[PDB]
Formats: C-alpha cells, structure tokens, sequence
RNA sequence: GGUUUAAUUCGAAGCAACGCGAAGAACCUUACCAGGCCUUGACAUGCUAGGGAACCCGGGUGAAAGCCUGGGGUGCCCCGCGAGGGGAGCCCUAGCACAGGUGCUGCAUGGCCGUCGUCAGCUCGUGCCGUGAGGUGUUGGGUUAAGUCCCGCAACGAGCGCAACCCCCGCCGUUAGUUGCCAGCGGUUCGGCCGGGCACUCUAACGGGACUGCCCGCGAAAGCGGGAGGAAGGAGGGGACGACGUCUGGUCAGCAUGGCCCUUACGGCCUGGGCGACACACGUGCUACAAUGCCCACUACAAAGCGAUGCCACCCGGCAACGGGGAGCUAAUCGCAAAAAGGUGGGCCCAGUUCGGAUUGGGGUCUGCAACCCGACCCCAUGAAGCCGGAAUCGCUAGUAAUCGCGGAUCAGCCAUGCCGC
RNA sequence: AAAUGUUCA
C-alpha cells in the first residue's frame, strides 16, 4: 500500500530525498521496501556542431530521466502527516499512487 | 605495418575433424559473416570424397592444399621507370594462404549447380593432378621461371 | 523577412495544417526540438551554459 | 596515499637532484672562494666565478691558462696522490684557522 | 574554430547548472521558456549591478531565481527599496509568484563573467587597447587565482583589420576536468563594431 | 528482391503490411 | 553543373562544395514569380486632439486577403445628483516620433564551425652566446602512441599541448526487491500465475581490480622480450577532449553587429505557381544482375529507443492498405515487435528465368481545407536496363570489413534509399 | 642507371 515513485534529472539529489522519504516512514512505524532503482530513460539529441554547413561533426547530448521506487507496506496516520508536508524537492519530482 | 610484423590470428580448431585448417578454408568459403552455410558446404563436402572415393576427406583434403601451394612466384620491383616481375621465394605462410584461396577460387568457377560439390570436386582433382586451381599455382610458378633472368635483384 | 514571420507563427490564422514549429529564441524555422522548443544551434548555445535543466555531453 | 603513479615520478626526482645536489645544498649566498682542481676541465666553473669577481683557487699544471686563476697552486691536476696531497693541507689549514683538528682525514683511496 | 564550452564540458563535474529543476517532456519544454524570459529582463536591468549568473529552481511549481551580483546595494541601494519593484515585474511576465535572492561575489574579480566585463567596458570608452587586458589578469592573479587569461577579438582600437589580443600567466589546463576554470563571455558594442572578450580563471582542483 | 513489392523481403525493407506480409 | 522558366531562391566550390545549411518544400515553410489587396503598418516604445472604447455575432462582394455594412457594453474612482461630468486600461480613426528588409558587404565584425591535425608539437622566466635578427633550453644516444621516459649537455625550471582527472564496455562486491525463479518444497485453470523467496539474471548507486606489481632474460637506465597469476593487462576496447597558429577558409539567410541601401515599398497580407523544369555532366547512395540464390509455410535468438486528443492489444468486415468496435498503458507493469539474416519442410533447375524490378494502365486506402502540377501505402495487369561493369577510383587492421534487420529526431502526411544510434 | 615530362599572384 502506498506506492511512491520518484522522478529525477540528477541521481545524487534524486536517491538523496529518495532516503530522507524512506528513513521518514519508517521513523513511524510501516515497512518500507527500500528505494528500489528502476530503469532510466535516456533522451538524447545530436545537433550539427557549426552553424552553417559542416554535416560531418557534431555534439550528443542526453537528458537521463533517472527513476526510484519505494513502497511503505502498512502505512497509518503518522506515516502521512510526514510524506504528505515534510519536504525537500529542487530539482526532484515525486507522484504518490495509493 | 611501420611499427612491427604482424601477428597472425591463431584459428579455432574444426569442431568436427578439428585441425587449425578446414576453419581457415571454411573461413575463405565463407561470405557476409554468413558461416554455417560455409562450415556446411565444406561437411556437406563429403559425398564427393566420401563413397565416390573412400580415401578420407581430412586426407585428400590436406593433399589438394599441398599440391595447389606455390612455391615461387612474381611480385614487382619498384625500379626506375622499369618495373620488372622478378622472382622471389614464396613463404610458408602464402602458400597456404594462397593455396586455400586459389582453391575456393577454383571451385566457384566450376559448372556444378551446387556450391557442395563444387569444392570436393575441385579438391578431388587438386587431390593429385590437374585442377582449376592447380593450373593457377602452375602459372604462378611459370612466370617465376619466364623471369629467372631479372632474379639478379631480389627485395 | 523576420519579424513579420516570427509573429505571423504566433497566431493562429486559419487551419492547423499551416501552422509550424519556430524556435523560441532565435526565429529558426528548421532544426527545432519540440521537446525544448529550440532550433539546434541555440540547443548548443544553452547547453553549454548549463541552462538546460539536465541535458549534458554524451559520451558512451 | 599519493598515488603511486607519482611516487615514483617524485622520488625518481629527488634521485637526481639529491645526486646533482648532495654538496652544493651547503651554498648560502654564492661562495668567497671557488676552489677547483683542473682549471681548464671546469672552465665553466672558473668563467661563472671570475664573472661575478670571486677569487678562484684552483691545482692546475701545464695545460690551464694560470692567468685566469687568482691564487694558483702548480702542480699535478690528475694523479689521486696529487690531489689527495694537496687537498688535505688545504682543509687541515682551514679547520686549524678555525679549530682543532686532527688528524689525517680518511683520504687514501687504494693508490693502485 | 575549436575548443569547446569550458562550462559544458565540466557540467556533470566541477561546474554546476546555472538552473536546476526536473520537468516532464509535457512541461519542460514550456517552463524552459519562462526560464530564458526570466534571465532576459534580469539581464537587462540588472547589468548596472554587474551580475554573474541567474541560478534559477523550481520546487513544488514555484520560482527561485537567485542574481549573484557584484553589487547588491545596485538592485537594492544604500537603504531598502528599488528590488522590491524587480520582484513586481518578473511576477509581471510571468502569472506567477517569483521569489528573487540577492547574492554577492567572494571577489568580484574571481569571476569570470564580471571580470571579462567592468574594465572590457574601457573598450568601448575607447582605451586601453590592450593594457586593458594585461591589467584585468594581474588582478584576478592578484586575487589569489591559480591561472587566469582573457581574450579580446574584433576590430581593436577600432582598425579595419579585425586583431587578437589575449593575455597570459597563471595556470589554464582546459583541457583537465577536474580544474574548475571559471569562464565569461562579454561583448563591446562599439561604433565601429562588435568585439568579443574571453576571460578564463583557473581557481582550485582536485 | 528488396524493391519487389509483391514479396516478404519487399514489404519488410518498405516497412508496410498486405497480402504478401500479413500483419502475424 | 548546366540549360530552360514568369520564378525555377539563396548560399556552399579540390581535399576541407555536391543525401551539405534542409533533424521532413502539396498550401504553411519561402526568402522566388504572376495576379488581387494594406499602409504607423503583422509588432516595439510613446505624445497630441474629435470621438469611440473589454467583447461577441451577422449581411454584401471576392479566389483569399481586403473593402463596405449592421447588430451591443462599466467592476474603477467622487456622495456630485447621477444621467450633468472627469477618469483607467483598453479598442478605433486621423496626425506625429517611428516600425520592417531573408536588401549588400564574412574582404569592417562577434559568436560558432571546418581544416592542416589527436599531428606532437608551440613557447616562457633567469643564466650563458652573438654587435644584431637570433641561438641554447627544445641539437645528440636509446625508448615511447607522444617534447613519453631515460642518459647525455650551459643550462636550471615552467606554461599551452601529450597523459591523467569525466562517460561507456570487460570480471567481482555492498546497498536495493510489483524485473528475476520450482534456483527449493507447495499448490497450478500447467501463464512465475498463486503463496513464497532473494539466491540467480537484471535494474542502478559508489566501491574493489592493473601498476610492467611478480618471475626469467637483455639493458647504463628508460624500456624491450617472454612466463605465472588474473575477467582483464603492458594505453584492455571504444568515446568525450582537438596546443601557438594556417587557410583575408565557412556563415550579415540561425543570432548578434559597424557601414551602405529601400521606406503607398527592396516592408506586410492572400490566392495560384515555383524551389519537383530536362538535350545533357558529375558527386553520395539504394536495388540488382542471381543457386553460398530465389519463393512459400512453419519455428527460433537481440539491443537501443518511443508513446495520452499518443502507442494502440484483442475481435470483426475486407485478399489487402485500411475501417468499424475496443482493453491496457501517467508504462522495467500496456505496446510499437516481429527482430532479419538463421533453422526445418516444400517449390524453382541455369534460362534475361519463380533472377531484376523500372515503366505504364486500372481499381482502392489514408493524412490534410486540398494531394493537377507534386504525397505515402495496398491490390490486379504490365513487367524495362541489367547475367558483374573502360581509363580510373573509395572504404576498412577485429567483433573492424562484409551482411542482416530494429529504433529515434524532424514530422498531419511524406518523396528517408538520408542522418544519429542499436 | 628516375629515359623525358611545361606552366600559374
Ligand atoms: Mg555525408
Ligand atoms: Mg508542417
Ligand atoms: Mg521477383
Ligand atoms: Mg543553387
Ligand atoms: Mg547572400
Ligand atoms: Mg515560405
Ligand atoms: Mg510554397
Ligand atoms: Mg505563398
Ligand atoms: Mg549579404
Ligand atoms: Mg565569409
Ligand atoms: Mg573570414
Ligand atoms: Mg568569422
Ligand atoms: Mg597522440
Ligand atoms: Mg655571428
Ligand atoms: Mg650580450
Ligand atoms: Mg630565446
Ligand atoms: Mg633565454
Ligand atoms: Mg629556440
Ligand atoms: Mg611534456
Ligand atoms: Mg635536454
Ligand atoms: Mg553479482
Ligand atoms: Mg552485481
Ligand atoms: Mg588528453
Ligand atoms: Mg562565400
Ligand atoms: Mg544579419
Ligand atoms: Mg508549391
Ligand atoms: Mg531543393
Ligand atoms: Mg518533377
Ligand atoms: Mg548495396
Ligand atoms: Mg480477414
Ligand atoms: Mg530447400
Ligand atoms: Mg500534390
Ligand atoms: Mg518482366
Ligand atoms: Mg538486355
Ligand atoms: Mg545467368
Ligand atoms: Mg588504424
Ligand atoms: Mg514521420
Ligand atoms: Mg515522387
Ligand atoms: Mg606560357
Ligand atoms: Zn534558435
């Protein structure tokens, strides 16, 4: 019950909060299946490097969408009151799917 | 190859007969990567050396390789503004080298249908006597011959 | 024939089949990533600044 | 820690400035004397030194030009015998302007 | 015609995003937008106060925006005021509420995009065609650095024959990426044209 | 026969379905 | 390229222009042409005065644009009553100051790029030499991928480069269990599907491992040769990264910018055309000429990516393309997939063929207002040149070449046989 | 023992 993935550009912010949520949870009671590393998404974009004309040469680029997993098996209301207003997200995105 | 010699890749031995050669022949038999249908055609060779001959394909096998591998020929010699064929031994390494490909050269140039019994055949004549490829090696080692008079310099 | 473009895009004026993609920086008509809005060579402008979110030198 | 892909491009380092250093380390403030042996093998040496209006005290014999040296000392520049000699004395008289003493320096080498 | 970005080529390592914050292939391309707007008056009316990098953030659908400023008193004063209009108008292109944090520079001459400014402004108040240059270094050496260098490019004291003049000391490995070389790009408008000033500053390692 | 319509080969390389490729 | 054309747009020009800008030309895009229209203008900042003013729906004309015409409205403010009157956006006309130019110059420029060249080089500080330009250092021997290192030496050091620091791949560990599995027993509608389980695999996070460390040999040393151990060595395999500079290199048509130039037009709008022309030349490619091949049925084994007015299972009509229905999927949970070459069975029997598919007629489907110029698919019927290519000429040293298929950006659709990737 | 093998801001 209570599954909560989380979406990040940068995998050091990103399986930071992943923790801080899951040492949260758990400093209330609730197993937490610890943040479970799901697979990443990685976009990338390959542009001429010149302006002009110089087809041959050019600079990758990606944007790797990293993604985290952790679900809290038997939540209550203190394991609410904590991960519904305590946060800390920047650059991090998180959806709860009860 | 400025730095140093080369180093020849060591093959891996034929699962079947096994033997560093057969893959080295299977490996000129082959096209596009496209083995199997090489290794094949080389085992399918059988029934051409195999109850229409009874002497053991590894055997005659590697007794076409022998009598199809020169032992001289003509290069070129980079003289000034002459460039003549002159002589020149043959290393152990071409003569396989050449042989195995002379041989599958031979054989698709044949007028069997099938690729099978193309090789085999072409390995049979070779086995001893004449043979596409074998005519090959004979001319490679005439010119040699009609040249002996510029082995004066040899690189 | 610039400015008169760049806006003659913004709007909406007739069908959707004339409308089309125009970077959102400089006027560029073709090269533009749907995914930034951007034409190519302002995709490298930016990215090298650090003011794409993510998005960084390949590399594999 | 350093990592010890350095370790030895540093302490190989030292190796040579320790062997092309161990005795000029003692230098403060340029010398008020140079005191060479073969005038004429260390020509850089006396060059240097006279350049910058050092006295230069060096054991030269036929074959070094004696005009260049300020306090000369005539006599055999290769023979250890020589040398040895001539060296000795030399220290014995600076210690003993300055201090005691003896004795004999382990100078002797093996003398063939 | 070569050397790449020394930012976007440290990015990932020893340089950081000038603006952080996730997005989803629904949004990102939109909030980039209000991103490079946001930048776009900062840029304009915060010039008088020499400012070096917009860090912009987004959290739980809000707006960071820090100016790191040479001069913080320029958006502020010598008193309380002023800013607190800035705040108004980025709010004024963008339907939504904007914080905007004052930040200041350890050594205003330790950073690139300032010091490849202030003195490269001397060119377009036409002197020092290249003291100009040599005097910028030695202040950022001056400053503690580990390496600076600046480049200046266009038609030089106003010549036809478009110049080159770069300077040179410290240490300047652009291609080490463990450096941490702070770089700056300026541009002089002048009256007799565009010139372009490079300046690169090597500050610690490891 | 990469450029034969009419054939397996030819509707794989053209990237298409029909009579000659059905879609499984 | 050239030649045509009302226009066929502009640039790029040996290598380093020519599947290049173009990562998507039917109208849009477009910069070109013809014709119809608008001028403070498609939009930016403001100032004056009549008035009107947020907005929304029609009629006429027309190809559209445009022009003409008729329908309707005060939260703000004064206590001033209100119907007298001022005002804020804001909308309009008219005038003013200005807007716009993809018009020119890369030989006035910035910025970015190409290139020599990932070549191993290019310099500086003090010292010494020479009247001086300059030299030495950095000439020499050996060694290296390398100005890498070693040994020499009037030089002793240092910087920009090389290397290393960053990513990927190779072996293993720790952390982690809606992917994985009888791996172990259990039940099974015999699908890990259900309890159950983290061991495998795997996903991903920071760690371990390698360095000529060890043995033998040569050597003055650097290093070279060889052997052991090891997943891996002698830079383990790839990336990213390209020094002072050279090309008056490339781009004023991405952008920016000095100067020159046009402002009832060299600006703006619209419909239609054109950029797709065709006696010819060249570049890059695709499909081939076939039996190591082709065709058909069946049956396997990937990786990397992409998806909500999107990917679209599964049904059903149709021979098809597609069309109706319609589940799941915010997607390691659904699907685009299925990979192809392979394997197995059958067919073809050396022929311009069951090789090859051009071309042409005809019948349909789908996107879009619209596919005459000019789209892509499907189906029937055609079925061309080609059975190996002159002088010449290109690519590649290994999981490379060769060959087979898959994905993505752009994108309604697609002229992609291109490109970046697997 | 390279037969020869021109020109151009
Ligand atoms: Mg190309
Ligand atoms: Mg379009
Ligand atoms: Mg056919
Ligand atoms: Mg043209
Ligand atoms: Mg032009
Ligand atoms: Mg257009
Ligand atoms: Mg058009
Ligand atoms: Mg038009
Ligand atoms: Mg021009
Ligand atoms: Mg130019
Ligand atoms: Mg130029
Ligand atoms: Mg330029
Ligand atoms: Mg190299
Ligand atoms: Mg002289
Ligand atoms: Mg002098
Ligand atoms: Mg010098
Ligand atoms: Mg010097
Ligand atoms: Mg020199
Ligand atoms: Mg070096
Ligand atoms: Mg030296
Ligand atoms: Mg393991
Ligand atoms: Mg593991
Ligand atoms: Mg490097
Ligand atoms: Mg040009
Ligand atoms: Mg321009
Ligand atoms: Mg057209
Ligand atoms: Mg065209
Ligand atoms: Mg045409
Ligand atoms: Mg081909
Ligand atoms: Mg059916
Ligand atoms: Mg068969
Ligand atoms: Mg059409
Ligand atoms: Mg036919
Ligand atoms: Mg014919
Ligand atoms: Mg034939
Ligand atoms: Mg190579
Ligand atoms: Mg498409
Ligand atoms: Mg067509
Ligand atoms: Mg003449
Ligand atoms: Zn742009």
């Amino acid at each position: 019950k209570i599954r909560i993935k989380l979406r990040g550009f940068d995998h050091k912010t990103l399986d930071a909060s992943a923790q801080k949520i899951v040492e949260a949870a758990r400093r209330s009671g609730a197993q937490v299946s610890g943040p479970i590393p799901l697979p990443t998404r990685v976009r990338r974009f390959t542009v001429i490097r010149g302006p002009f004309k110089h087809k041959d040469s050019r600079e990758h680029f990606e944007l790797r969408t990293h993604n985290r997993l952790v679900d809290i098996i038997n939540p209550n209301r203190k394991t609410i009151e904590q991960l519904m207003t305590l946060d800390l997200p920047t650059g991090v995105e998180i959806e709860i799917k009860t | 190859a400025r730095r140093r010699r080369a180093e020849v890749r060591q093959l891996q031995p034929d699962l079947v007969y096994g033997d560093v050669l057969v893959t080295a022949f299977i490996n000129k038999i082959m096209r596009d990567g496209k083995k199997n249908l090489a290794a094949r055609i080389f085992y399918d060779a059988c029934k051409i050396i195999q109850e229409k001959t009874g002497q053991e394909p590894l055997k005659v096998f590697k007794q076409a390789v022998e009598n199809v591998k020169p032992r001289m020929e003509v290069r070129s010699r980079r003289v000034g503004g002459a460039n003549y064929q002159v002589p020149m031994e043959v290393s152990p390494r071409r003569q396989q080298s050449l042989a195995l490909r002379w041989l599958v050269q031979a054989a698709n140039q044949r007028p069997e249908r099938r690729a099978a019994v193309r090789i085999a055949h072409e390995l049979m004549d070779a086995a001893e006597g004449k043979g596409g490829a074998v005519k090959k090696k004979e001319d490679v080692e005439r010119m040699a011959e009609a040249n002996r008079a510029y082995a004066h310099y040899r690189w | 024939a610039r400015k008169a473009l760049i806006e003659k895009a913004k709007r909406t004026p007739k069908f959707k089949v004339r409308a089309y993609t125009r970077c959102v920086r400089c006027g560029r008509a073709r090269s533009v990533y749907r995914f930034f809005g951007l034409c190519r060579i302002c995709l490298r402008e930016l990215a090298h600044k650090g003011q794409l979110p993510g998005v960084r030198k390949a590399s594999w | 820690e350093r990592p010890k892909k350095e370790q030895v491009r540093l302490k190989h380092e030292l190796e040579r400035l320790q062997k092309y250093l161990s005795g000029f380390r003692l230098l403060k403030r340029l010398p008020d004397a140079i005191f060479v042996v073969d005038p004429t093998k260390e020509a850089i040496a006396v060059r240097e030194a006279r350049k910058l209006f050092i006295p230069v005290i060096a054991l030269a014999d036929t074959d070094s030009d004696p005009d260049l040296v300020d306090y000369i000392i005539p006599g055999n520049d290769d023979a250890i015998r020589s040398i040895q000699l001539i060296l000795s004395r030399a220290v014995d008289l600076i210690i003993q302007a300055r201090g005691g003493v003896v004795e004999p320096s382990p100078s002797y080498a093996l003398v063939q | 015609g070569n050397k790449i970005h020394p930012i976007g080529f440290r990015l990932g390592i020893t340089r950081d995003w000038e603006s952080r914050w996730y997005a989803g292939k629904k949004q990102y391309r939109h909030l980039l937008l209000e991103d490079q707007r946001i930048r776009g008056l900062l840029e304009k009316e915060l010039y008088s106060a020499g400012l070096a990098r917009v860090d912009i953030e987004r959290a739980a659908d809000n707006v960071a925006v820090t100016v790191h400023v040479a001069k913080p008193g320029v958006v502020i004063g010598r008193g309380g005021e002023r800013i607190r209009v800035l705040r108004e108008e980025l709010a004024k292109l963008t339907g939504k509420n904007v914080a905007l944090n004052v930040q200041e520079v350890q050594n205003p001459n330790l950073s690139a995009p300032l010091v490849a400014q202030r003195v490269a402004e001397q060119i377009e108040r036409r002197f020092a065609v290249r003291r100009a240059i040599k005097q910028a270094v030695q202040r950022v050496m001056e400053s503690g650095a580990k390496g600076a260098k600046v480049i200046v490019s266009g038609r030089i004291g106003g010549a036809e024959q478009a110049r080159t003049e770069w300077a040179a000391q410290g240490r300047v490995p652009l291609h080490t990426l463990r450096a941490n070389i702070d770089y700056g790009f300026a541009l002089a408008r002048t009256t007799y044209g565009v010139l372009g000033v490079k300046a690169y500053i090597f500050l610690g390692e490891v | 026969g990469k450029g034969d319509r009419r054939t397996r080969r030819g509707k794989i390389w053209r990237g298409t379905y029909g009579k000659y490729r059905p879609r499984k």
